[PDB]
């Protein structure tokens, strides 16, 4: 564990029983010792870790993000004298840079300059940037058991696979596509207590991407006459790229050594078992290998379902065999591959929503949770409880299709646990008016959060006072990317409708990285608005942003300060857990950030790098409520 | 153990030519004392330096968040001084001292320290000493302080070069003539780790923490102390380098460490308890604090040496009549309070020597229990016990027919259970005879110590070598102790008229 | 006494035995194809150890059962039974040797551990014709410091074979020296021609060393046939089958 | 010189399972009191010194003479 | 000093104790088990591990323990069948013995 030690001296004469330490002016305090120093005549204590932005000025009875940096008035003017007083200051990016940050890389420096994409920091030349996760870091400080604190999740995606920049590419997003090695948090191992691969699906799915059902649900149909085993119809579940899956090495922290790429959706069936798992997911069983050489074992989970693939969910809805067919499937998957810690499912519409593909009715709502229980029991009729696992879904704060998910039944028919979507709030590109898309907390006048303001807190509350669930069923994480909205004004929050807006790869949708790449730093140990972005944050609903006046472009975003709050705040509930969405780009630093909110402890005097300086807020401000604006 | 020194200060050590406080305070606006010193020449001349003076604290805590600071506890103490030419210019003088006198001081404790005429006050519980050179020339250490490689000659066959080789394990023991387990066990150093019984609390327990990470109990607080200066950095083993190595130099400490060898040679006993002994015969006058020998040390030992050689006495029995006797013990080894009590468990709870708040008349909390079981310990009927108790209390000066929970009484009262018993006296017959001794009652009770005067009433040797002798003559009579007592009428009774 | 529950345990075989009779086979999702297995003792060698009734309440160690079972499966793969990975026969026979026994393979690890103590090479595995010539010059007469002139005598002519050979002729094994061994041939550069083959092994350096094991080389071994007539004077070997 | 080493020490015989995973091949040794023997050299030297002090069984005794048949 | 000084250099190699195998010769587990990867390196057709269903890692003490007892661990062993023969038929209340009394093809007799 990380160990510090101070020192005091007096007189022979006098001995303190306290630790007497020097009066001083305040300037630029920080660290684990003993600070009285003086500002404004008075003598301030942070009885907490000290911070170069913290001030003992507003410290008096504030000064850290949950309380006073105490004081007392003890000073005298000629303390005041032989000690030049103190009144005001303003904490400056140093000179040097106490960390690396990142590195640079050729090919999406090549994608800036391409002619299609014109990427320019400002974004003026170009809209998007593509920029590959290879820029990225490792970033990850190491830390205690810590056992008593919630688990902590991260979420997993196929987007891991590809940029064929490492090929060549250079003329279609692909080719400047994003993805990263496992093999970062491999390097230091045990970063969460859970993970969840993205949604995958079954045969019969109706959206966009069905052909891919299709495809795979052939070369199933196919093999396995060949296999000498039973054809399946719809409800059985698929991989969707078994070779990404396993016909890989790139990407997956493990030699080209067996990486059978070649091998495909018409040929990896007799693989499509963990033992004989090649690639990504094997790794993944590699990675709890080393995990558990240390110790602490992992929840390794996935689940299925999802925004993009819960077409079928209405469809499998009200055909028990089917839907037994299908839970078949997942225990044969089980079966197939008895690693896994769990898995679970993703659907997301009770009442219609989302995607509209999402064919719905309102009995849907009844049927998911009879199907729900139909689930549990065949589970329980699988599972040995030494071995046991337990399901969760998510939910989508809705504030009323929440309800009709019918929770309360669910939680009588053992669904364990259920993580809450706590972002992308602010439907960008259709919304009426810019807000910040993850609010947890509640801003003033709430008169005007339906569709707007959403702080996840009053669903929250919902769960645990108007449905009495305990905590420890319901999850809460955060989201590596934030919003981008052009022309809004700051005063109004209304914006620019349909104009384009920032992403790297997904308009409207910055990516986190590259955030810190373009508009956001720390390498001088602060929070770092840079080239021209304003750093910024509101007092109403404690949110974080960030903006340019050229193109009225807004961002609204977590941030390790912000995380910070929510983590505390969870941490305060002691939730059930806490977790990341879309987990794939961020360097680590906001998952020590998660640490600290969980209260999560390092474990030794070094670091990978600092965090505290994070913390600063941006830009105060306050923003009135949709509602206050409009009234 | 017990004594909290959270509030200890330095002290000047009532010197004559030096200069600096003796006393301590609460609070003052002094970031340092200062201390003035006379230098002195090798020629005897007369020179003088100033210096800064500093309690000091220090503390450990672990970075973390949303916890709050300083969650203040006892701590570490420490001290030290400085020096600059703004203290004194004068400089550059071979020919005036660049050798000087010692320096000298004081530890004390200042609080509450009267009997009832209460008020805070110091007193000491340690001495420390030091001599200190100019080093002008940068002179060897034994061009200035010559003696001592002449006296590493003469009882260190080597020169002061020569010590720098005797940290080698291999090389101590060589000069020594002797095995190398014997220094590692006179260290203790072993798995032999020292054990204490779980009936005593000791106060002042900065023990436990995670930040109290030295060992309890620590040699240099137990078993071994002696060798060290009751200071913390004592000596061990220590990882080979060029070999298996010795924790560090301490020429002082080597030269007491000689001594003690060359003893304990004549000691025929393990280190251990010659330590015991040794130390609480130290602790029988506190006069002394160099924890040197004495003459009364030299009488203690031709005491055990004589009475274990004729009636096989401990050293244990020995130095608890002494004073205060172990809680402690080696691994394996057993506590001898326990031995002495807890040896019997017949009841709920083992008595643990931190009870005994309670008052010895009436038998009625299980503190009385208590008194019984320690009386039956004592192979003594409860009654008689309580002949003694009051007694024992006079000697104490307590009140109110109190008992109190101190081991000091408990072991007083073992003194005058063991004594007579030590020749088949009665316990009252231990009493009679020291009354036909002192021509008082209780001074078996009464606490041993040393004192400059005449008082064959406080020498308590050659009392009981007068006690045991003449105990052996009033054998040879074949007499009662009471009939003789009536004999010399210290003992009377009435004549009334009848019949 | 125990021994009346003792009983209980060989009904519990007599369990196990039938949940695999009247279970497995029907419901062996392993060996679901494969049947036979009709008696007990079958799968105490096909998956399982030498488990048996026998128990006359005789204590025994997991360690020893494990190791044993551990000899069963060596053995089943050393006869050819199920398709084991039969290693080379080298192996094998250093299994036999050594891992046949506790004590065998413990004295076998002794000396790979021992850097030395004992292993006092008044023989050893090294050897040439050298080394019987040695013990020629030892054993003739009785000993005198002339002795290494014949010695070095064989040297002589052996070196002679050294210098001037015609190197020229060999073979390349698989793809493998990459990291392992092929062999070579040559010949005199003068008639009456004679003829000899040795091997090298690329095992024999450590995982980054470029310097190797200096057990180097196998030794020229003198061809036995005669060998003349040869229309280019040249001859090919190659090795298969470890002949 | 007679030149020692510390004891083969337990430290901790630690039970736990044995793969790579878990054994280590880098690309961690498990101890009992008995690797020793080797100090033969040294025990025979310090044998051979007691039996300078004495004799290496026990002391013997001389010879006597004759005469002019010497 | 003295001419040609002597110089027995027993060079340091910070001399310290080395790890019998046979102590613990169960290590032999290592060995067995680099073989065991030898066999995986076969056509699949061959269960290697899996035909080791019986064991794992268990690396305990166990200086002595012996006892006729692992006649039990072999029933315990059995359990693994069992649990399977569940994953055939769910149970997961001692149904392995209590069934032990109901079927064919033996008597199926009165179990524990």
């Amino acid at each position: 564990v990380n160990k510090y030690t101070y020192t005091s001296s007096k007189a022979m004469s006098d001995i303190s029983d306290v630790i007497g330490e020097p009066l001083a002016a305040w300037d630029s305090q920080v660290g684990g010792r003993v600070f009285n120093v003086i500002f404004d005549g008075k003598v301030y204590t942070n009885t907490y870790w000290v911070e170069r932005w913290q001030v003992p000025g507003i410290g008096s009875s504030d000064g850290n993000p949950h309380n006073a940096w105490k004081f007392v008035r003890a000073a005298t003017a000629d303390e005041i004298n032989k000690i030049g007083n103190p009144t005001t200051a303003d904490v400056k990016p140093t000179e040097n840079i106490p960390s690396p940050i990142l590195v640079e890389d050729k090919y999406t420096e090549e994608t800036y300059s391409r002619p299609d994409v014109n990427f320019k920091e400002d974004g003026s030349q170009g809209n998007l940037s593509y920029t590959a996760t290879r820029v990225c870091a490792p970033m990850y400080n190491h830390y205690v058991g810590d056992k008593t604190k919630p688990k902590l999740s991260a979420y997993i995606t196929d987007w891991c696979q590809y940029d064929a920049r490492l090929d060549g590419g250079g003329s279609k997003e692909e080719e400047r596509g994003r993805g990263f090695d496992l093999a970062t948090l491999m390097q230091n191992p045990a970063t969460y207590d859970r993970l969840i691969f993205s949604f995958l699906g079954i045969c019969g799915d109706i959206g966009n991407k069905s052909k891919k059902v299709q495809e795979v649900w052939d070369g199933w149909n196919a093999q396995a006459p060949s296999l000498g085993l039973p054809q399946i119809g719809k409800g059985h579940i698929v991989p969707l790229d078994p070779y990404g899956d396993l016909g890989t090495a790139r990407n997956v922290g493990l030699p080209p050594e067996s990486a059978d790429t070649s091998i495909e959706s018409g040929t990896f069936l007799p693989y499509y078992q963990q033992n004989r798992a090649a690639g990504l997911l094997g790794g993944l069983r590699e990675l709890q290998k080393k995990a558990h050489a240390m110790g602490h074992k992992l929840d390794l989970a996935f689940s299925i379902g999802g925004w993009s693939l819960s077409s079928y969910f209405s469809a499998l809805a009200e055909n028990p065999d089917e839907r037994r067919v299908f839970v078949a499937s997942v225990v044969d998957f089980f079966v197939r591959f008895p690693m896994f810690s769990c898995v679970d499912i993703d659907w997301e519409y009770p009442g219609g929503g989302g995607d509209e593909g999402n064919i719905s009715s309102d009995k849907d709502g009844e049927n998911y949770v009879l199907l729900i229980k139909e689930l549990r029991s065949a589970l329980d009729s699988r599972f040995g409880y030494s071995n046991r696992k337990e399901i969760s879904i998510a939910c989508s704060g809705v504030k009323a299709k929440l309800k009709k998910s019918n929770i309360d039944q669910l939680v009588a028919n053992g669904l364990d646990n259920i993580y809450l979507m706590s972002y992308d709030f602010f439907g960008t590109i259709w919304a009426d008016y810019i807000g910040h898309h993850t609010n947890l907390y509640s801003p003033k006048d709430p008169g005007e959060q339906e569709l707007f303001d959403l702080s996840a807190e009053a669903a929250i509350d919902y769960l645990h006072n108007e449905l009495g669930i305990p905590m420890e069923k319901i999850h809460l994480g955060y989201a590596n990317y934030g919003r981008s909205a052009v022309g809004g004004d700051l005063t109004t929050r209304q914006y620019t409708k349909n104009g384009p807006a920032l992403g790297t790869m997904e308009n409207g949708a910055p990516e986190f990285f590259d955030i810190v790449k373009n508009y956001m730093d720390a390498e001088h140990s602060l929070s770092m608005g840079k080239n021209g972005f304003v750093l910024m944050t509101d007092t109403n609903a404690d949110a974080d942003f960030l903006f340019s006046e050229a193109k009225g472009h807004f961002i609204s975003l977590d941030t390790p300060r912000t995380v910070k709050q929510k983590g505390e705040y969870a941490a305060k509930n002691k939730l059930g857990g806490v977790f990341s969405w879309s987990g794939d780009q961020d360097c680590g630093l906001l998952a020590n950030a998660a640490r600290e909110g969980l209260g999560y402890v390092a474990d030794s005097n070094q670091e990978t790098i600092d965090m505290g300086p994070l913390y600063n807020p941006g830009k105060e401000i306050y923003l009135k409520s949709i509602s206050e604006i409009k009234s | 153990a017990e004594k909290d020194l959270s509030r200890h200060g330095y002290i000047v050590k009532a010197a004559d030519n030096i200069k600096g406080p003796t006393q301590l305070v609460e609070h003052s606006d002094a970031s340092y004392d200062v201390i003035e010193l006379t230098c002195t020449n090798q020629a005897k001349e007369t020179i003088t330096v100033k210096l800064r003076g500093e309690n000091i604290i220090t503390y450990q805590r672990t970075k973390a968040r949303m916890v709050p600071f300083d969650n203040s506890s006892p701590f570490s103490r420490q001290l030290k001084l400085t020096f600059v030419a703004e203290d004194n210019p004068s400089l550059g003088n071979l020919d005036k001292g660049p050798y000087f006198a010692n320096m000298d001081i004081y530890a004390a404790e200042w609080v509450r320290e009267n009997v009832s005429s209460e008020t805070m006050v110091s007193r000491p519980f340690l001495t420390m000493t030091y001599r200190i050179a100019i080093a002008k020339a940068g002179a060897s250490l034994e061009e200035l302080q010559p003696e001592a490689d002449a006296f590493f000659i003469n009882n260190f066959g080597l020169s002061a070069e020569d010590s720098s080789q005797l940290v080698k394990l291999v090389a101590f023991g060589d000069q020594t003539g002797s095995k190398a387990e014997e220094i590692e066990s006179l260290l203790s150093c072993g798995e032999n780790l020292p054990i204490v019984s779980p009936n005593v609390i000791f106060a002042n327990p900065i023990f436990g923490s995670y930040f109290n990470d030295e060992p309890f109990p620590a040699p240099y607080h137990f078993g071994g102390v002696y060798i060290n200066a009751h200071q913390r950095n004592a000596m061990t083993i220590i990882r080979a380098e060029g070999g298996r190595e010795i924790q560090s130099l301490s020429n002082f400490r080597l030269e007491r460490l000689n001594r003690f060898i060359r003893l304990q040679r004549w000691l025929d006993l393990p280190s251990h308890q010659l330590d015991l002994l040794l130390t609480s015969v130290m602790q029988a006058d506190a006069d002394n604090s160099q924890q040197e020998i004495t003459e009364p040390v030299l009488k203690s030992l031709g005491l055990f040496r004589h009475l274990n050689l004729q009636y096989k006495i401990t050293p244990e029995i020995f130095s608890s009549w002494l004073y205060q006797l172990t809680p402690f013990a080696v691994s394996g080894e057993i506590a001898f309070f326990d031995r002495i009590f807890n040896r019997e468990q017949l009841f709920d709870q083992p008595f643990i020597l931190d009870g005994g708040s309670f008052t010895y008349l009436d038998a009625k909390g299980s503190d009385a229990k208590s008194v019984k079981q320690l009386c039956a310990g004592l192979n003594i009927s409860a009654v008689t016990f309580q002949f003694i108790a009051p007694l024992v209390q006079s000697a104490l000066g307590l009140e109110a027919g109190t008992l109190v929970r101190s081991f000091e009484v408990v072991s007083s009262l073992y003194r005058l259970v063991s004594i007579p018993q030590t020749f088949g006296l009665s316990t009252e017959d231990g009493l009679i005879l020291m009354n036909i001794l002192t021509d008082e009652m209780g001074y078996l009770a009464k606490q041993p110590a040393f004192d400059d005067k005449q008082t064959q009433d406080k020498d308590f040797l050659s009392i009981i070598l007068k006690m045991e002798a003449l105990s052996a003559w009033l054998t040879k009579n074949n007499l009662t102790p009471a009939s003789l007592a009536l004999l010399l009428g210290v003992t009377r009774l009435a004549v009334v008229p009848t019949n | 006494s125990n021994s009346i529950e003792a009983k209980l345990q060989e009904d519990l075989r007599d369990a196990l035995v039938d949940y695999y009779l009247g279970q497995i086979v029907p419901n062996s999702k392993d060996f679901t194809n494969l049947r036979s297995t009709i008696k007990n003792v079958d799968d105490l060698y096909d998956h399982l150890l030498l488990d048996t009734q026998v128990s006359a309440k005789v204590i025994t160690s997991r360690l020893s059962l494990v190791t044993q079972s551990v000899q069963q499966y060596i053995n089943r793969i050393a006869l050819n039974l199920e398709p084991g990975l039969s290693i080379n026969q080298q192996e094998a026979t250093d299994w036999e040797e050594f891992a046949n026994r506790y004590g065998y393979w413990a004295a076998n690890q002794q000396l790979r551990m021992f850097p030395e103590i004992y292993v006092d090479p008044t023989l050893r595995l090294t050897k040439t014709e050298f080394f019987f010539q040695l013990e020629s010059a030892l054993n003739q007469g009785k000993l005198t410091d002339d002795v290494a002139q014949k010695a070095v005598l064989g040297y002589l002519n052996n070196f002679e074979e050294v210098s001037n050979l015609e190197i020229i002729a060999g073979y390349q094994d698989g793809i493998d020296i990459e990291n392992d061994k092929t062999y070579f041939v040559a010949r005199t550069r003068m008639q009456p021609y004679r003829y000899f083959w040795r091997s090298l092994d690329a095992s024999q350096r450590n995982a980054n060393s470029q310097e190797l094991y200096p057990t180097a080389w196998s030794e020229w071994k003198a061809i036995s046939v005669p060998l003349e007539n040869v229309a280019n004077g040249i001859v090919r070997p190659i090795m298969m089958d470890n002949r | 010189l007679g030149r020692r080493p510390d004891v083969q020490l337990t430290s901790f015989w630690q039970p736990l399972t044995l793969e790579d995973a878990s054994y280590k091949t880098d690309s961690d040794i498990f101890m009992y009191p008995m690797n020793n023997e080797l100090r033969g050299l040294w025990d025979r030297i310090e044998n051979r010194i007691y039996n300078l002090r004495h004799n290496l069984t026990l002391d013997g005794k001389e010879i006597n003479m004759d005469l002019y048949d010497s | 000093l003295f001419p040609e000084p002597w110089d027995n250099f027993c060079r340091p190699g910070a001399i310290e104790a080395l790890d019998s195998p046979a102590s613990y010769l169960l290590d032999l587990y290592k060995f067995i088990q680099s073989v065991e990867l030898d066999g995986s390196n076969q056509a699949r057709k061959l269960e290697t591990r899996r035909a080791d269903i019986p064991k794992l890692s268990l690396d305990n003490d166990a200086l002595y323990k012996e006892v006729t007892a692992l006649s039990i661990v072999n029933d315990v062993l059995s359990g693994s069948a069992r649990e399977y023969i569940d994953q055939s038929g769910q149970a997961d209340k001692a149904v392995n013995q209590i069934l032990g009394d109901t079927h064919f093809p033996f008597t199926l007799p009165y179990s524990l």
